[PDB]
């Protein structure tokens, strides 16, 4: 009972990224951009860690 | 129809200029901007 | 017939090089995400050409 859950991603001195931290929704976390927007280097960040 | 002002208006603010806290390393807050739970996560944006 | 041969090699390779260099100028700065032109790069090898 009680899964865990991860509440938060960070990325440090990447392309386009110095410090951010994006807060994981609980149910669905949606992110939104242009292409090259970025999107994939996050969901590469949290496969990488 | 909140929600599709909501990004529509983000969709506008953030062609104007940068915010500089966030290369600061301090998140910024989640400030509610209505009733019945709707937030916000963003930093001023001061760099035009 | 070998001096023969690599002097048409070279021939036809100039003669591609200029045909694709002048066709470059074809393309208009596409805006593509950050990506701003495309272009063909054409270049004799210099392994080849030893
Ligand atoms: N390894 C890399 N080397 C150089 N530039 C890269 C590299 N990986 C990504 N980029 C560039 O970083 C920017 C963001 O790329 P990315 O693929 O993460 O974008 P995206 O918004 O997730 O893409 P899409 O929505 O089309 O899936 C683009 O300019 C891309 O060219
Ligand atoms: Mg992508």
């Amino acid at each position: 009972i009680e899964r865990g859950k991860f509440r938060s991603l960070t990325l440090v001195n990447w392309n386009g990224f110095f410090a951010r931290t994006f807060d994981l929704d609980e149910l669905v976390t949606t992110l939104s951009g242009g292409n090259g927007a970025g999107k994939s280097t996050t969901m590469a960040a949290f496969v990488t860690a | 129809r909140h929600f599709d002002v909501a990004r529509i208006l983000v969709d506008q603010a953030v062609r104007l200029g940068v915010a500089e806290a966030d290369f600061s390393g301090l998140p910024a807050e989640w400030l509610a901007i209505n009733d019945y739970g709707a937030k916000v996560q963003a930093h001023v944006i001061d760099t035009y | 017939s070998s001096k023969s041969v690599a002097n048409i090699i070279r021939k036809t390779i100039q003669r591609e090089q200029n045909r694709i260099r002048m066709l470059n100028q074809g393309l208009q700065a596409v805006s593509f995400g950050q990506v701003r032109g495309v272009r063909l790069n054409v270049n004799v090898r210099e392994s080849h050409a030893i």
